[PDB]
RNA sequence: UUUCACUCAUUUCGUUAAAUGUUAA
RNA sequence: AAGGUUCCUAAACAACAUUACUUGGAUUAGGGUGAAUCGAUCCUAAAUUACAGAUGGAAAUCCUUAAGAAAAGGAUUGAAAGGGAAUAAGAUUAAUAGUUCUUAAUCAAGAGAAAUGGUAACAUAUCAUGAACUUUAAAAUGGAGUGUGAAAAUCUACGGAAGAGUUCUCUUUUCUUCUUAACAAAAGUAAAUUCCACUGAAAUGAAUCAAUCAGAGAAGUGGAAUUUAUUGGCUUUGUAAGAAAUUCAAUGAAUUGUGGUAUUUUUGCAGUCUUCAUAAAAAUUAAAGGGAAUCUUUUGCUCGUACUAAUAACCGCAACAGGUCUCCAAGAAGCAAAAUCUUUAGUUAAAUAGAAUAACGCAGGUAAGGGAAGUCGGCAACAUAGCUCUGUAAGUUAGCAAGAAAGAGUAGCUCUGGUGAUUAUCGAAUCAGAACUUUAAAGGUUAGGGGAAUCCGACUGUUUAAUAAAAACAUAGCAUUCUGAUAAAUCUAAAAGGUUCAUUACAGAAUGUGAUUUCUGCCCAGUGCUCUG
RNA sequence: GAUUCACGCAGUGUUAACGUGCAAAUUACUUGUCAUAUUUGAGUAUAGGGGCGAAAGACUCAUCGAACUAUCUAGUAGCUGG
């Protein structure tokens, strides 16, 4: 909605951070199998529930 | 089965009172000395509706014999009160419509209305529209007075109980014969939920006791014990007679 | 906004010291004279020049005085 | 034509939310929030709308000089001239009947 | 219309997230959590529910106190 | 206009000619302007069930469902005026 | 044991626990 | 509301949008949400939840001011649609704006023996003292229908200024612009209602579309007050032309009258009708009765604010022909917010196309002569269809049937007459009539098939979400039973517990039949119920 | 709680379309209805032998002649399959 409480816009905004993909150089570390971000999600595919 | 519908309405749900609009609690004054041994005068400031009850409300205005400020009544209306008119309750009062006198000062022959079945709890009896009770005799030996009720049935109280002298006002609103379904539909606006009353027999039988089978009919008779669990006590109760009357 | 509506209020408002700013505008029928005060902005308007003159020499030289004409400052 | 949008949040036409279309610079029109009706002062026994008082909202009489707000009179704003003329009236028969009948008969 | 066309007007949340447990759990008419029982002084726990015991509960946490005693 | 159904012609054709019948003397009663006993004037007109109020007089009257005065209600009101001097007479 | 009289537990009420009872004037 | 970055821009097209995509609500990286005045925050509604108390083996339940050494009087929560102190116009960004900028305002909290006028209704840039206590009013109140004041939109009359379109056939022509805020002022001037003074009405008058009113005083004359989207309703004024719009020149120049006895919308007002319906509370504000006491300036904190709001941003597994509450609303024609076409705005893509033009299909059609012979059955389709005038039966609860049935008229053009205002000028769509012409006229679109009977239900209404919409349920009406409130019915394990009940026999609870008319016959043995025994 | 049209709404008929659908109940025409027993948003109350029901055993999250979910539980099976 546009009207939000403060401490549920702050979830929103976390929400946003976390939708971000690997990183470049922690994909060029020796030994890593961290790839892609099996968490993503994206807003027409899956609803977070919140 | 399930729970009839009697079951379901000591519940509280949706069956509760409709009192939203409803002016308040309609009363006699509490008792005190100056309504003892003295007469207080009220005004009849307005006559007003209230709703889901058939008489009209009198927005009586008293004075605080004991302190200052007013003491705002709200009688039920007998018939013939007017806007401004004074209104003088107490022992000592004169016996003219409106006033409120103890039971015992009456004449036998008094109609009055309003009245106490125990002193001081500020009025029980005669209260609908058009209603009334008569004084039959008095008896100075106990303190008690007879009255015959609404209903026809004989009370005996306390010569010290009050009552208003005189006819609850909106007399003969039964009379006029409700044509619609649509007006029956208003007249339970603050009432209670009960008005379409689906007939046991179109039931089911895990519903009713009526609920029929491959004919609407009951099957036993609807005469039933007082003592009949509440689920069975459906139909005519301790019934010492049945059929139309001669 | 607020208008002054004779010649006695303007100079009383002219030597009064409240005043901030006065702007002049000159229309093509009128000459207006507004005062722009602490909480209102009062005008009085003019149609004789020599009474403008006079109210132009009323004016304290301190203040910043603002001649708006057909084009815009 | 030239048609509008509500400038507030509400979307309702409720009673609080009543609007006006003026026109504007250019032939544009614009949305003004107006006020409710409101209803006067009324005498305190025969209920009547006094005259000399606005009908405006309780917090403006506040605003409204002192002399806006009421009528210089007895009671001179609770009750008619009518209201008072019988006050008087009863106030003065009525002790003077009491003066008579009894206090010395 | 029991299936496709009423769920047009699933619009209004029922439950909302806790502040004790951080689900999505606190019906907002009925006033507390289905999950961490609040209001409830204490933690809503079932013996039933063997599953929802291991999900939360000592030690599937930070334990920011706990781990610095046990190990003391 | 009509031949006999005056005010319940707003009923149409559908609730019985009796019910049409015993709703009718009760419709004119309702509607109709009585005698105020105060000021004399037939100004008196119903505003609820049971309450009644003097338009050219200002004055609120309680009465009966659809009458000013009902006729038990005036049989009373004779009656304690009776009781009330025989009490205040010995 | 039954029929009585009282109130003191007990019930049902009412108020701002606002003149109850008995003398006195 | 729900979604949650889907918003804007740039690079890029591996995957996804039933072909493709240089496109994207898709990939990657950045940017973006500015409030003293809008909302939340404050108040209370239905309702909700605490300490103590009561109840329970227990978990826990009840009570919400009654039980309390608690809280002048009663605790917590409960509305982004109820109540509520105070802001507008223009400009600006790739994106935010009653939030930024310019200009112009408003509000709250602070700082620097006590007044006149008017006969009266009542009136005076702060003025002109007004405590405790009490009262009144506001906040704060249904719906329908009719009349009308004002504003806006559309249409139109007179006079124009600027630009644009048409022009070998005409057209002094057709089209666009000509505007103005919050807040205040008071040149001029309205409609409606209520009061005041003089006077005293009959030969009764005054008035409305309707009403309605008068010796508790009409009509008349003269006054006072309130309402009419901010001050004071409209024109007008300040703001304010310096803005904005339409042109012109290459930043600078021009114009920005006055009206309408027309339609619609909006917002008020006045009375009328209707209810066995009477159609919220508080925060907060003002006044009154009483007489105790003796202009300048500062500050205005916390949170929301981007975007979609749907034939692609929400819910249905999805870019699903399903579902989802609102605000603003042009022309034609018409009774009509109908069907059909168009202007401002939006879009030409919305699960791919090209060629051929077989059968059988889905959707829309027509048809000679006959006209239901088809079929369980006129199922489907055909047919009637607007308006005016004439005419209209049996039956009936006398209200209806009834738009019964049935018949005639209707176009175009040129004319004629009726219905008013101001005192000759001005104006309204509506009705009636007459010559002439033709392809003989409602029909492009929208647009009743009708009649004679029988059965059931009296009627309006409701019903098996997803095979039954009905004769079933409800209904008003009729009838029966119990109950005097410490009761009847009835919820709970219990309870100073709960519901009808803010109630009191014209009431509460439990049942059967189902409008009206006419009538409800005999039976108390059997089983129930009851007895004042 | 008169007769009709419109915005809407329902679901009488075609027992039309579709029936591995646009759709786990929708589409087209026809029909009915379209303000007072009216339509509708939010808040609020009622919960499992319970609720709610103008009454169809109807509705209570595609689940109702007794919901959903977990434990007893690898319930028992003279019956069927391997």
């Amino acid at each position: 909605t546009g009207h939000k409480g403060f401490s549920y816009k702050l979830k929103l905004g976390k929400k946003i951070h976390q939708n971000r993909g690997v990183p470049q150089w922690f994909r060029m570390k020796t030994g890593n199998t961290i790839n892609y971000n099996f968490k993503r999600r994206h807003w027409n595919r899956r609803k977070m529930g919140m | 089965g399930r729970r009839t519908l009697s079951q379901r309405k000591g519940r509280g749900s949706i069956f509760k009172s409709r009192s939203h609009h409803k002016l308040g609690v309609a009363q006699h004054r509490a008792i005190d000395f100056f309504e003892r041994h003295s007469t207080v005068r009220g005004l009849v400031k307005s006559i007003e509706h209230d709703p889901g009850r058939g008489a009209p409300l009198a927005r009586v205005v008293f004075r605080n014999p004991r302190q200052y400020g007013l003491d705002k009544e709200l009688f039920i209306c007998a018939e013939g009160l007017y806007s401004g008119q004074y209104i003088y309750c107490g022992s000592k009062a004169s016996l003219h419509i409106g006033n409120v006198l103890p039971i015992g000062q009456c004449p036998e022959g008094t109609v009055v209305c309003n009245v106490e079945s125990k002193p001081g709890d500020r009025g029980i009896i005669a209260r609908a529209s058009g209603n009334y009770a008569t004084v039959i005799s008095h008896n100075a030996d106990n303190e008690t007075t007879r009255i015959r009720l609404p209903s026809g049935a004989k009370k005996t109280l306390k010569s010290n109980c009050r009552a208003m002298v005189g006819i609850i006002a909106g007399g003969g609103r039964t009379e006029k014969p409700i044509l619609k379904a649509g007006v029956a539909y208003r007249m339970y606006k603050a009432k209670r939920t009960t008005w379409p009353r689906v007939r046991g027999v179109a039931m089911n039988p895990v519903d009713h006791p009526h609920g029929g089978g491959n004919h609407q009919h009951v099957g036993h008779p609807t005469t039933l014990k007082r003592s009949s669990p509440p689920g069975q006590k459906a139909g005519k109760v301790a019934a010492r007679r049945t059929g139309l009357i001669r | 906004p607020k208008q002054v509506q004779e010649f006695k209020q303007i100079l009383k408002l002219l030597k009064s010291g409240s005043i901030r700013a006065v702007r002049v505008k000159t229309n093509g029928e009128n000459t207006k004279f507004k005062v722009r005060c602490a909480k209102y902005l009062y005008t009085y308007i003019c149609a004789d020049k020599a009474k403008a003159e006079e109210l132009k020499k009323a004016i304290p030289k301190d203040i910043h005085v603002v001649e708006i004409a057909k084009k815009a400052p | 034509a030239v048609r509008v949008t509500y400038v507030r949040k509400h979307s309702y036409n409720t009673k609080s939310n009543g609007i006006r279309i003026v026109k504007t610079a250019g032939g544009n029109m614009t949305v003004q929030h107006r006020q409710k009706i409101s209803n006067g002062v009324r005498c305190g026994d025969c209920g009547c709308v006094l005259a000399g008082i606005r009908h405006i909202r309780p917090h403006q009489y506040g605003w409204l000089g002192k002399s806006k707000r009421t009528v210089t009179r007895a009671y001179g704003g609770v009750k008619c001239h009518k209201c008072v003329q019988k006050k008087i009236l009863r106030a003065f028969l009525i002790n003077e009947h009491n003066l008579i009948k009894l206090a010395a008969a | 219309t029991k299936g496709t066309s009423c769920r047009g007007t699933r619009h209004n949340k029922t439950h909302i997230l806790c502040k004790r447990c951080g689900k999505r759990s606190w019906h907002l008419q009925k006033q507390r959590c289905a999950s961490c029982g609040y209001p409830d002084a204490k933690m809503r726990q079932y013996a039933w529910g063997y599953k929802a015991l291991r999900r939360r509960t000592q030690g599937t946490g930070r334990m920011r106190h706990l781990k610095i005693a046990l190990k003391r | 206009r009509t031949k006999k159904v005056g005010i319940v012609g707003k009923y149409g054709t559908r609730y019985g000619a009796s019910l049409r019948k015993v709703i009718k003397k009760i419709e004119i009663a309702q509607h109709s302007k009585y005698v105020c006993p105060f000021c004399c004037k037939e100004a008196v007109r119903r505003t609820a069930c049971g309450i009644w109020e003097c338009k050219g007089c200002g004055k609120q009257i309680a009465g009966g469902a659809y009458t000013l005065s009902t006729i038990s209600g005036a049989t009373v009101r004779s009656t304690v005026r009776r009781l009330r001097d025989a009490k205040n007479s010995q």
